């Protein structure tokens, strides 16, 4: 099988976009009023830290940003030079709605507009590597219901080589526990940091994070999660340590 | 508080 190249120490940057503090949006946007501070969201930023520095790549973190910031942000990135690197991964923790996360300020960023900044036009020194994008929000406020079961030169496309990790399904809340992270990041860097030193791909740990989150459940509202990744990757994607 | 995003 072929497997993406993942050599180069660092092996990339790994961005983490890490939104807590909703004072403008509660402030600035009538229908979000009641908007929370996502409290706990540093134990995700903390877990993906680890997690990704023990595989080898450099953090950059930027917490508490609008829409605006972000798109500042992943400019930077874009025009940065990737040559020398293996892979880019972005990280966002945030608030969000169907097919939208919001910047601190209430403003929506339409997730393909975050990742379309890494086309392989936009970015040429990314062209052919693997782009990653983990983004932990809610995709609309419904609960996901529970269902029963028994016990176990040349070319190619500019929109190549992503993954999109989405915590949720569309349409569905994804779960934030103050005194822990969210199911699905904390799920992802568990399964990333006991699998990846055995060899195994980012899909079958996407695979493992979609069978462990679908366990969890929220008893309150009998609420259930179903992450999704998507994925235009022609390789198999694996993070050697 | 407890619990979403």
């Amino acid at each position: 099988d072929k497997v993406y190249q993942m050599k180069s120490k660092p092996r990339g940057y790994c961005l983490i976009i890490n939104n807590h503090n909703f004072a403008k949006a509660r402030e600035k946007v009538p229908k979000l009023h009641s908007i929370r501070d996502r409290n706990g969201t540093h134990l995700d930023a903390g877990a993906l830290t680890t997690t990704f520095e023990e595989l080898h790549f450099e953090i950059k973190p930027h917490d508490d940003c609008t829409v605006e910031q972000i798109y500042e942000i992943l400019k930077i990135y874009q025009l940065m030079d990737h040559s020398n690197m293996d892979c880019f991964i972005c990280c966002i923790l945030s608030h969000g709605d169907k097919g939208i996360i919001y910047g601190t300020d209430g403003q929506e960023a339409p997730i393909y507009e975050l990742t379309s900044q890494f086309t392989g036009l936009k970015c040429p020194s990314l062209a052919g590597k693997p782009k990653v994008f983990f983004i932990q929000a809610c995709q609309g406020d419904n609960y996901q219901k529970g269902i029963p079961v028994e016990t176990d030169t040349r070319y190619i496309p500019d929109e190549a080589d992503f993954l999109l990790g989405m915590a949720t399904v569309n349409n569905c809340v994804s779960y934030r526990n103050p005194a822990e992270g969210t199911w699905y990041i904390q799920s992802l860097c568990q399964s990333l940091r006991e699998r990846c030193p055995r060899g195994d791909d980012i899909l079958t740990i996407l695979t493992e994070v979609n069978y462990e989150v679908s366990n969890k459940d929220d008893k309150k509202n009998m609420g259930k999660q179903m992450p999704q990744p998507t994925f235009t990757l022609r390789k198999k994607l694996v993070f050697p340590s | 508080x407890d619990x979403x995003x």
